[PDB]
């Protein structure tokens, strides 16, 4: 009642699931869905299932699912202070880190249910998303390493083939992967 | 680029490839600042504090957006030879920049 | 804002975020004092470099202006263009960009230098310099200012932290912790009712 | 205030009550009423707490016809300097004006640590004037108010923006807050006539230029101002 | 329950109670023992008791408590600005009453409670120890304004000889207060 969720029953359901998919307003509010309250989320399953996914998906899957984890949580500590100074405030590493959280948040997590092709997605779609996002971003980190700036990072095309990459087919999907791929790193060796 | 002071040192700064104004009193240091200021394209102004105490202080109504013209005080014709206190202009830089005016 | 147990504990994180900002900033506010206390000492230095470079400039002016008549060295200085010897570049100085003299030294490019007085050229290299250590205590007091009001900014931002954010964060929060106290009294009264209401009809009519 | 009313209406007596803490009646208060069982309050305080202080309270006065009086001067404790606490705002709603201690002017070494600035009589224009204290006493009063407000709200703003900065009127009332909190504030133990204190008031007037005193008419500031705080 | 004062036990205790010495985990963790907090501490006893001081230790004694007492609030009003800039960017002044501030606390406030005859100390000691303190403060004053600077002065051996009143023992005392109170009223006259 009112979206409290120190009532009685959320309280009590929380002492006996293993998995918690707390949903936000805010997130609701601004139209991105599932619209799942990251940092109030969990799941008790996490390790119970890496087997499976080693043998089903990939053997690295659970290294990319915790570098994204990683990521999200460098991003939400980066929040606070972004909430306090501003995100030009920053180096361009940390800047970099909130970029690629946005990215995440907008190509990753988001999800359209009413959608005709982005209402599904496979294991193995998700994870291809992940690793492209992974590249890019190790790309980036190690371009900015070498002075290159931040703010024509993110005027890459690859970050709008990144973001659209949800739309695309099932089938048709694994040609988009690798073309994504040899651009992320095309369009890095372009930057010196 | 250009140092505004007394005749006398104005032909040494075009002496050395700038450009100088001669002045005689504080109305003329403000209404030459005024009249280099409101035309682009200087990098550094000066003005020595004998006919003017804050050069900034003389055109902040236009260098406050586009402050790339430098301004500096410099120091006097007779204060040169003799010299003059850089404590005391410490301690009133720290009064204008930090505004405690209290250091060692 | 409407009172409730997870709204008590948003202000509270929000409270303990505005906490870890100020003290943030206070060491942001250390660090720039450092530099400011360092460039002070630079500038000190620039300042009486500059007080020499203006002493052996006018003294020799003032040589050479007797020795040779003023009209001579006049025009000597007048067949040198007034040319822009200096660029400004914006140095990057804690997130602001603040213009650097670069001094190109456009030595080769003061056409006809050549004059009959003995001293002039002397007085030519003594003024340049002069005009170096100009552009020097420029640069460093044009950095001394930018990174004053700098640590005037950080001193208003920890100031309006600390006088106007957390108090009033505070005072939501001893707002909303009423709220839930007089919900709580009220709860309780309804349910000694409810056991009073048990008690008389059991007792009186089972 | 039984023992003040037959003093003040069967004796003329003109009776000052003081009620030491009202803070202290009110926990009793609200120890009795929650004795019995009853709905509490705002924060557990009877509900009746309201009409309780007010057949206080209201007892106070002067009748048509008889020539004494009751003039009471509650005291309370505001908890955590909360004026918003229900003791303090009850009691708000029944008294005409208060006085309210300032903790920043008691740290700064001030007594008595009075604050003008959320202090209020109600009263005070009925009571002030010729043939009750002296003509030009409520220009005065509201001369003071506006001139250390100034110098209040200028002092906030020289946080901001400097010291160096300000105007020469801006200095002025910096001054005349300060003279007036050394002086007009703090008193210490001394019984200061009414005379003396607006001795005292148009000294600190002083301070500023005869132009600024919008408040006071010309025919006060010939006749008092003009006189030097450096007098004792 | 987490030292927030707030809680109406006590707001209700220190209602009644006519003084309060608000023990500190800070100064502890300083190792300054008895680690009260003197900004937080209050008596309400002080004026009621100043006719048995004035008949029983000094009828000076009052004088000089506000005097010390004075004094750590004048070193407390200094703490943000050594905060800001470090001790030697104050004036000889302010330097003054830091190293002053200091000698109260590290000679006058702390006390070793297992120490032999430093456990215990007695009214006419204190008064003496507060004495010596302010006699020194005095004259470092006036020493200051005859063109010394500070760090003569914080060479002095009168400052280990107010370092060692604490551990001097009672019967003891009266003849190295003394003494004491000679030498510093000597050690500044012959100082430049």
């Amino acid at each position: 009642p009112g979206g409290d969720m120190s009532e009685p029953v959320t309280q009590s359901t929380l002492r006996i699931v293993g998995a918690f998919w707390r949903l936000d307003a805010s997130l609701a509010f601004r139209r991105h869905f599932p619209a799942i309250n990251w940092n109030g989320s969990y799941s008790l399953f996490t390790s119970a299932l890496d087997p499976w996914y080693r043998e089903n998906v990939a053997e690295d899957y659970p290294e990319l699912r915790d570098a994204i984890s990683e990521l999200l949580q460098r991003e939400a500590g980066l929040q606070e202070i972004v909430q306090l100074v501003g995100p030009d405030a920053l180096q361009d590493a940390e800047r970099l880190v909130i970029e690629v959280g946005r990215i995440i948040r907008e190509d990753f997590l988001q999800q359209n249910a009413y959608h005709e092709v982005d209402a599904y997605c496979s294991m193995k779609k998700a994870y291809g998303i992940m690793k492209m996002i992974l590249a890019f971003y190790k790309e980036a980190e190690a371009a900015i390493k070498r002075g290159v700036s931040i703010d024509e990072i993110l005027q890459l095309p690859v970050l709008e083939r990144i973001g659209r990459a949800r739309y695309v087919s099932e089938e048709e999907f694994p040609a988009y992967f690798e073309e994504a791929m040899k651009e992320i790193q095309g369009a890095f060796k372009a930057l010196a | 680029m250009a140092v505004i002071a007394d005749p006398e040192t104005a032909q040494g700064f075009r002496l050395a490839g700038l450009e100088g104004y001669g002045a005689s009193s504080a109305e003329e240091a403000q209404s030459l600042l005024e009249t280099l200021v409101e035309r682009g394209g200087y990098a550094l102004v000066a003005v020595d504090e004998a006919l003017l105490p804050d050069p900034e202080r003389a055109v902040e109504r236009l260098m406050r957006g586009r402050d790339l013209p430098v301004l500096l005080p410099i120091a006097g014709l007779k204060e040169a030879f003799q010299g003059h206190d850089v404590e005391g202009y410490m301690r009133e830089l720290v009064r204008k920049t930090i505004g405690f005016d209290i250091k060692l | 804002v409407s009172p409730t147990r997870m709204n008590l504990l948003q202000r509270r994180g929000q409270l303990r975020l505005a906490q870890k900002g100020v003290d943030l900033l206070k060491k942001k506010r250390d660090a720039l004092v450092a530099e400011f206390f360092g460039l002070v000492r630079e500038a000190m230095e620039a300042r009486k470099a500059l007080d020499q470079a203006a002493k052996e400039a006018y003294a020799a002016l003032l040589l050479a202006q007797a020795f040779d008549g003023p009209e001579v060295v006049a025009g000597a200085a007048l067949g040198v263009p007034p040319l822009e010897g200096v660029e400004a570049e914006v140095e990057n100085v804690w997130g602001s960009k603040v213009p650097r003299l670069k001094a190109t030294f456009p030595d080769g490019a003061l056409l006809s230098p050549v004059g009959t007085p003995a001293y002039t050229l002397e007085a030519s290299r003594a003024f340049r310099r002069y005009a170096e250590a100009l552009i020097r205590v420029a640069n460093t007091e044009t950095r001394l200012k930018k990174i004053g009001e700098e640590i005037k900014k950080t001193t208003r931002r920890v100031n309006a932290l600390e006088q106007v954010v957390i108090p009033g964060i505070r005072a939501q929060i001893r707002f909303i912790q009423q709220v839930l106290e007089q919900r709580e009294r009220e709860d309780t009264f309804r349910l000694k009712r409810i056991k009073g209401k048990i008690e008389a009809r059991e007792a009186e009519e089972e | 205030l039984t023992v003040a009313e037959y003093l003040a209406f069967e004796h003329d007596y003109h009776v000052l009550v003081i009620l030491t803490d009202m803070t202290n009646y009110c926990e009793a208060l609200r120890e009795i009423g929650a004795a019995r069982e009853e709905i509490p309050g705002r924060r557990g305080y009877p509900g009746y707490m309201y009409t309780d202080l007010a057949t206080i309270y209201e007892r106070a006065g002067v009748v048509e016809g008889k020539k004494g009086s009751v003039t009471q001067i509650p005291i309370l404790s505001m908890p955590d300097d909360d004026r918003t606490h229900p003791i303090p705002d009850l009691t708000g709603y029944i008294t005409e004006g208060q006085i309210q201690l300032s903790r920043e002017l008691h740290r700064k070494g001030i007594y008595p640590p009075i604050d003008p600035l959320p202090s209020l009589s109600r009263l005070m224009n009925n009571g002030v004037g010729k043939g009750k204290t002296r003509e030009d006493h409520k220009q005065v009063s509201d001369q003071l108010y506006s001139a250390y407000a100034n110098g209040v709200d200028i002092r906030k703003l020289v946080a901001i923006i400097g010291e160096d900065a300000l105007t020469e009127n801006d200095r002025r009332y910096l001054q005349f807050a300060d003279a007036f909190e050394r002086f007009f504030i703090n008193q210490g133990q001394q019984n200061r006539s009414i005379e003396e204190s607006l001795q005292i008031a148009w000294a600190l007037l002083s301070m500023l230029p005869q132009g600024e005193l919008k408040r006071i008419s010309k025919d006060h500031i010939g006749k008092y101002y003009g006189q030097k705080l450096e007098e004792i």
